[PDB]
This record gives structure tokens, C-alpha cells and sequence, in this order.
RNA sequence: UGGCUCUGCCAACGCUACGGCUUGGCGGGCUUAGGUGGUCACGGUUCUGUCCUGCUUCGGCGAACACGUUACACGGUUCGGCAAAACGUCGAUUACUGAAAAUGGAAAGGCGGGGCCGACUU
RNA sequence: GUGCCCAUCACCU
RNA sequence: GGGGCAGGCUGGG
């Protein structure tokens, strides 16, 4: 937007979007000890956090660092809400002139993009181009191996406003190989980094039918040493350029399916992962013999909604036929 | 910054004031449709209604269980006059579609009033 | 000092709640009297605080404080006519957070 | 005995409609007997939230107080009285009440 | 006993009440305070007999008291006078009745 | 009690006079003021008969919400209704029931 | 919000300190977001059935009944044409201005499709 | 803990 | 032999 971006602290503490982050950081949360402390003095309370922001003497509070394996082992670092608060009053801001330079095929945590505008991107770049081939990439441990120093100098060939510069290096240090999950500026600040190789797929490279949800990329290709080519170029950048290993790559036939968000993205079908059946299959079955059969409704709906995407027509009636209830 | 800190923060109390906050937020209005008759009814309804927040309130700061129950009283009255508003108002006051919403707002301030109650209790 | 200067600090938040108390129209004419009665009553629960130095006395007048930062919340959210303006809001609750400050060092002070 | 409530819930039902009818003229007696009438749910409420029978005589005392309601709108002239069939219709009802509330003293008194 | 006191008291209300309606819109909040400790006491009366604990056959005859202080400061209340002395006095000697019957009450209890 | 009701009557018969000149736009300020000021004779009075020292410091509550009621309606009612000469003048009489109170409370705390 | 410590008038429950007050009519005055769930980015051991045990570009991908792994049919996941503009991005926190880019500041151009225009469907 | 979707619930445009 | 599924049994919870 003219470039520049010269000025950004003086709408981060707006009080008209600290009350937008605010209203943002609260949105889910109200049954919490950060909220409901918060919501007491809530006006007053923003009215020193605009104008700790606004003075340049916010210090975000420490992570409080649990971790769940539910979904996979993680290291989820928490924050308190003034200073998820204070994210999201940046992640307003500044997220969007971020996220506006996000090429296209980036599905991870941007508006109007996402699982499932991906998993429908590939499948359809797929059954366009009428892809031969495809290499699927991933990085190692994305997250814990951003730069935050070569991540702050993206963050900062955008922000020139010196003083956003200075609140998002306190919000994020501008020196170590971390990027903490369970942080909003982190999953912009990690889609925008990882942008760093859209922009080494389809900027240097001439890639035009990828996708790429985070740390996972898919680059539908035609000739497959071309994709190993790709591959090989994509991994020197984001190894040399980015600090991120490749945990795992391939150059399969469109044909094994891609297993991209999810889903297993034939041009044709999208069959979801085994797991997610498998996960649904024992979360009904144990619904049924927990005598639990009116959240697995709520359940039901809820996977219904995962897999009205995916093929699942036969599994529907699979799962109909053997627990009756109402899949779709 | 670190937020304002109110004296004898109260978890339970924090959580039951917003959640009946909702009970006030819907029962409110509906409150304050009552007719110009069945003023009194109303004014006593709204004194139920949004006086239990300083009964909840005071349950919080004054930890005691006989507070506690006070609380628990107060959401057995407003539940009469859920009934009351609903069956013996003539007019109308409360259609039974809303009486089931409120009574489900009510419900859950009662399940938190509830396990307030007992890990006092304990 | 305590129930002297809180009640001084508390008078401010009175002094400013007390008109936009008084300009809650009839509509919403319980939740005044109720928000009166809890504004100018919480100088009887700071009075009640220092004549006993009952700690339970000054944490019911936190509890007084706290609904009264309720009733700006409420006051706020009623949007038949209107009342309190979020402005109001946040100028009270700077106020009834200085006198919450008090309350807290006078809670401490009789810990 | 929940069906002291749900028996008292059919004096309210006859009584309200005739204590909303009240004039302004007699607000006052008007706002006290709808307070006892609506508010003796309360006392139940409280009765059986305890078993105390403190409780459940303060019940008692607020039926009573009902009682005297009637007897006090009846004789309250011009045509405004509470007639003297639904002082009569009504003792019925709160007697009801009455005789449930008895018994409840009395099981909780020979526990 | 508190049928007794209450029918006694009735007096009081029946000759006060109309007396206190009649109390000037100026002496608006003293009326509804007047009337509200004149039909009141009805209940205070009430509670110490379906109950006991002697504080509320006390809380009876502060009822009694406040009721008598009304009629001495709405007499000569202001310009727009509320009760006349005669009012006053012949309210006096019913809630002395019933004052007798609470004392003689009290000491009974006593 | 007696004498310290006698004392305060003339508190009342001082303020009632301030209280009811108090605007109609101060209405419900004027209520609760009125309400402070003639219902302190109930917490003298109940303190009389009930003497525990309990009933006896609710009253000295009351005077001293009575006296906030005065700084209130001097200077917090945006036309300050209390001239400061009045609040004077009433502050001595309440002063005067104030001594009483205090003799009362250490009459009855002598041991 | 059955208001008004509010007036004019008229009556009469009444009450009067005889002035009124009260009370009743009768006019006027004042009066999408949120909540709650739930997807996607607990195992350990032997046992009993039951089935699979392929592929590989050597990274890995699978498989073991969702069984036609697929409602074998598509989602506007459509098909063309463009790419002027706007958007994005590099040029660039550059040229320039000015001591200093200092919370000024371009562009030509290059690259995109994210955009545009139709068709057909939605 | 963070976001994206799904369901359901209120609630008016 | 390994592997997936559903049940054995034991922890987490
Ligand atoms: N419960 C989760 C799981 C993941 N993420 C975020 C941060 C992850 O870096 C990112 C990508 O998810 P991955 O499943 O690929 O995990 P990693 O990036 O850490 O690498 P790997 O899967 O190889 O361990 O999504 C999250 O916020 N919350
Ligand atoms: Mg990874």
C-alpha cells in the first residue's frame, strides 16, 4: 500500500482496535481466569495497555509452557490475556500487511483460505493441468526451527514503522530459532516466513500449481525430475535461506494420493486419512457404550462437516448401518 | 499493566456473574416488556433478576456457604418467576419458547452455583 | 487515614456515577434505584469497614465495589433507551479501581 | 414437600390477578400484599432449602401475613375491595397451603 | 397472643390508614414510610407469634415505637400538614391498646 | 432509646425541611436521603428495646451515612442542595446525638 | 416502565390546623455479534479372532474393508479470453527531497493471478 | 494455548 | 516373522 507502513503503533493502541482485540482476545475465552480478571476493570484495564503499547514499556508477561499429546505431543506455551490481547492488537494491524502479500496458495491461517479451500485447491489443480506427478514436502520442526532474526527481516522489510518493529520484538525476540506455538503472532509470523518458500515456488522456480498449508507443501508437477528438481531447490533454499530440514518429501505419481490436510486428494476422489476414520469409528462405537449417544450427535455433526468434503458417501452409510444414527 | 486486581478473586464468582449475565442479558429485555400493569410484578422480578448478581457477588468476596445458598435461593426464586411471568401474567410477559431458552440460561448458572457449593462444601 | 481517604476517593466515583445515575430513565428505573442504592451505599460498607476492622467488612465492601463495576457493565449493556456510555464506563472504572487500590492496601494493612 | 410451592403457585394465580387490580390510590397496601403474595415463594424456597424449622415458621408467619392481606383489602371501601367471596375463595387456597405447611412443621418438628 | 394484638391493631390501621393516604403528595416518602410501618407492623406482629424468640416480640414493640414517632413528626411536619394533633391522639390511644396487650405480651413471655 | 431519639428528632425536623427542597430532579438522591434520615429513628429505636451493642453500632452507621448524606447533598447534588452553613449547623445536631450514641455504646461495652 | 415532591378544572373515599389536603376522572407540562460444544493443523503388554504384508523416484508412501479404498460424480474445485487497470510482489524502507529520511518518498520496469471480461452453470 | 472449519444455541436485521 | 482392525489384561485418566 504505497509500501512504507510507517505508522502502525498509532492504530495498534486505537482504543477503537484494542477494543476489536479485545472483544477478539475474549471471544471464547469467557470462562476463563484471564478474561474474567480481565473483564472486571476491562476499560480501565485497556486504557493502560493502550497506553503501556502507545509509551513503548509493554513487556509481554511469560509464556506459561504446558503440552498435550491428544492431538500429537506439542509444547503449547500459553500467554496471559493482556498479552494475547496485545497480540491480537498487532496481529490487526500488522497481520494484514502480511497477509496481503501472501501469495495465493497459501491455505494456513488467513481469511477465506483454509484446510479445506486447500485440500479443494489441490484436488483442483489436480484434475486441472491433469497433474501427472507431485512432490509433497513438510518441515521438520517448522515452528521450533524459525529463524526470529532472518523471520525479522521479513517482519521488517513490511513494517518500517519503528516502533510496531519494536513491539513485535518484544511480543517475539528478535534473536534464537523459535517461534512459540500457541502464539496468534506466531502462526502469521510462521505463514509468512514459510511464505518465504512460496516465493521460491512460484516466484524463482515458475511453480504454478502448488499449495502450501503451513509447513506442508504440495507442487503438482507432469515431469517428475522436474519435481525432484524442485524439491531439491525448495530444500537448499529453506535449509540455507530459513534454517528448515525436510523431515519428509516425495515425488509420487497422482495416483498414492495426496495426503494433504487431512484428506488423500485423488484428482477424482478425496478419500480422508485412515486415522481420522479410525478416531471417528472408536469415538462413535465408545459414544454408543458410554450411553453418551446426544453429544455423539453433536460429535457426529462435527465430523460430518470434516468429511462432507471427503468421499465418505459409502462410510456414511457404513456408519449408519452399524450404529443407525444420523451421520448426514 | 497486569489487569486491575479486585480483593478476593473469586474464580466461581467470576465465572457465575458472567454466565448469569446472560440469564440478565436475555431475561432483561423481556423483563422490561412486561406491561405498564404487572409493574410491580415486574419491578420485583427485576429486583430478583438483576439483584442476584449482588447476591452471587457477595457469596464471592464473603466466603461463606451461607452465602452460597443465599445465591442458590435466589435462582429458585427467579425460576418462579419464570413460571409466575410465564403462567399466571395474563397477557403474556414470557412466551413458553423463551421460558425454556431463560430456564437453560438458569440451568447452567445453577450447575456452576452447584459445583460452587460443593468444593466449598469440601 | 483508610476508611477516610477511601471514602474521599470513593466520594469521586459517587461524584461521577451520581449524575449519570440520575439520568437512567424511568424505562430503566429499578436498575437505577438499584444502581443508586449500590453507589451511594457503598459509603455505608466502607463506614461499616472502619468502625470494626472486621477484614470481612472490607471485603464486602470489595464486593460492593465489584457490583458496582457490575452495574456499569449492565448500565452499559441495557440498549433499550441507553444508559452508561462505554466512555462512562471506563472513566468510572478508573475511579472505582483507585478506590479498589485503597480497599486493597487496607485490606492488607489490617493482614 | 415441593407441592407446598406448586400449591401456593394457585393463591398466587387467584391472587394476583386481583392484586395487580389494586389501585394506585391504595399503592402502597397494594405493593406490600403483592411483595408477601410473590415473596411467600421465597419463604418456602428458603424453608426447603434448609428444613430448618425457623424457617418453615417464618412460612407459617408470611401465610399469616396473607391471611391478614385479605382481611385488610376487604374493608379497604369504594370499588376497590377485594369481595368478600374471594376472601373467602382465597382463604381456601392459602389454607390448603396452610394445612401442607403444617404438616411439613410437624415432620420436621417429630423429625 | 397475635390474633388479639393483630385484631387491635387492625384499629390502628383502620383509623390511620385513611389518615396516611390522606398525608400530602409534598410528604410523599414519609407517607409510603408511614404506611409501610403502618401496615407493617401487621407482619412484625405476625412473625412473633408464629414464631418466638422474644427479640421479634422486641422488634414488635420497636414497630410500635417508630409507628408512634411517625404520628409525633407528621404532626407538624411542614406547611402542608400531614396529621393533626387531634389524629395524633386518638392514634396514640389505639397504639397505647395495643402497646398494653405487647407489653403484657412481653412479660407473659417473661 | 429516648433521649437520643428526642435529640435526633431535631436532626430530622433540621433536615427534613433541606431534604424536601431538594429538586424534583434529585428525586430519588431526595428519597434515599429521606430514607437515611427518618429511618435512623428505627435504628435507634430497635436499638432501644434489642440493646445489643450489635443494633447500637448500625445506628452509629446510620449517623454516619447521615453525615456522607450531608457532604452529598452539599457540592455532590450538582445544585448543592445543603448550603455549607446548613451542613454546619446539621453536623452539630448530629454531633449532639453522635456524643449520646457514643455514651450509649461505652455504657453498654463496660465490661 | 401502573411515573411527577405537577399544575388548571371538576367532583367526592375521605381527612381537615377550615387554608387546604387527599383521591378519582378531566386537559396541559415534565417524563451481525455472542454462547456452547466438536473436527483439522492417552497408552503398555500378551492373548483370541480377524485380515494385510504392496510400492519406492529410496525421501518414503501405503495395505489390512469407507471396498468400485471413492454417491466413479462433481463441487462454481467450470470453461475460454485477457492481464490495461486495481491487487500482490520485486524494483525499494531505492531514485528524489532534505544536514540527516528524520515514523517523507516515488516510478519506469520485471514477475504473478489473487484480478478482469465473457460463456455455461452456480 | 493459537487459528481454520463444523454443529448447535440464543438474538435482531 | 512384521502389520491393521475388534475384543483379553494392566496403567494413564
Ligand atoms: N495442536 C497444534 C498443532 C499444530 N499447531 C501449528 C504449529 C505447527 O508448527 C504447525 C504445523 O503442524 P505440524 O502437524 O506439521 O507440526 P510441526 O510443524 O511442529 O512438525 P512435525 O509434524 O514434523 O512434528 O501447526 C498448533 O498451533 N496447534
Ligand atoms: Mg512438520
Amino acid at each position: 500500500m504505497g509500501k512504507r507502513h510507517r505508522n502502525l503503533i498509532d492504530q495498534i493502541t486505537t482504543w477503537e482496535n484494542l477494543l476489536d482485540a479485545y472483544r477478539k482476545t475474549s471471544h471464547g475465552k469467557r470462562r476463563t481466569w484471564g478474561y474474567l480478571e480481565f473483564k472486571e476493570y476491562d476499560l480501565a484495564n485497556l486504557l493502560a495497555l493502550q497506553a503501556e503499547l502507545k509509551a513503548g514499556n509493554y513487556e509481554r508477561g511469560p509464556y506459561r509452557e504446558f503440552l498435550v499429546y491428544e492431538p500429537k505431543p506439542r509444547l503449547i506455551s500459553a500467554l496471559e490475556f493482556k498479552d494475547r490481547l496485545v497480540q491480537h492488537a498487532l496481529c490487526n494491524i500488522v497481520a494484514p500487511i502480511f497477509e496481503a502479500g501472501l501469495l495465493p496458495y497459501t491455505y494456513a491461517c488467513r481469511p477465506d483460505k483454509g484446510t479445506h479451500a486447500g485440500v479443494c485447491h489441490v484436488q483442483a489443480e489436480l484434475r486441472r493441468t491433469r497433474a501427472t506427478h507431485f512432490l509433497k514436502s513438510d518441515f521438520s520442526k517448522f515452528f521450533p526451527s524459525i529463524d526470529r532474526a532472518a523471520l525479522y527481516a521479513m517482519i521488517d522489510k513490511k513494517i518500517h514503522c519503528a516502533a510496531t518493529r519494536r513491539l513485535l520484538r518484544v511480543v517475539l525476540p528478535d534473536e534464537g530459532v523459535g517461534i512459540p506455538i500457541g502464539s496468534l503472532t506466531s502462526q502469521l509470523f510462521a505463514n509468512v516466513y514459510g511464505g518465504a518458500v512460496d516465493r521460491l515456488l512460484h516466484d524463482e522456480l515458475k511453480q504454478r500449481h502448488w499449495a502450501r498449508y503451513m509447513d506442508d507443501i504440495v507442487v503438482l508437477g507432469d515431469d517428475p525430475e522436474e519435481l525432484r528438481a524442485v524439491f531439491y531447490r525448495l530444500r537448499d533454499f529453506a535449509s540455507e535461506r530459513l534454517g528448515l530440514k525436510i523431515s519428509h518429501w516425495q515425488v509420487a505419481p497422482v495416483s498414492r494420493g495426496i495426503n494433504f490436510l487431512g484428506y488423500r486428494i485423488w484428482p477424482t476422489h478425496k478419500l480422508l486419512r485412515k486415522s481420522s476414520v479410525k478416531r471417528a469409528k472408536r469415538k462413535v462405537a465408545n459414544f454408543i457404550k458410554h450411553g453418551e449417544d446426544e453429544s455423539l450427535q453433536r460429535f457426529l455433526a462435527s465430523w460430518s462437516g470434516h468429511a462432507q468434503w471427503a468421499d465418505t458417501h459409502n462410510l456414511f452409510t457404513w456408519m449408519e448401518e452399524q450404529y443407525g444414527i444420523a451421520c448426514h | 499493566m497486569e489487569p486491575i486486581e479486585e480483593a478476593t478473586k473469586c474464580y466461581d464468582q467470576m465465572l457465575i456473574v458472567e454466565r448469569y449475565e446472560r440469564v440478565i442479558s436475555y431475561l432483561y429485555p423481556i423483563a422490561q416488556s412486561i406491561p405498564r400493569k404487572h409493574g410491580v410484578a415486574r419491578e420485583m422480578f427485576l429486583k430478583c433478576l438483576l439483584g442476584q448478581v449482588e447476591l452471587f457477588i457477595v457469596a464471592g468476596k464473603s466466603n461463606q456457604v451461607s452465602k452460597l445458598y443465599a445465591a442458590d435461593a435466589g435462582l429458585a426464586m427467579l425460576r418462579f418467576w419464570l413460571r409466575f411471568l410465564a403462567g399466571i401474567q395474563k397477557p403474556h410477559a414470557m412466551t413458553p419458547h423463551q421460558v425454556e431458552t431463560a430456564q437453560v440460561l438458569i440451568a447452567e448458572v445453577g450447575r456452576i452455583l452447584g459445583s460452587w457449593i460443593a468444593r466449598v462444601n469440601r
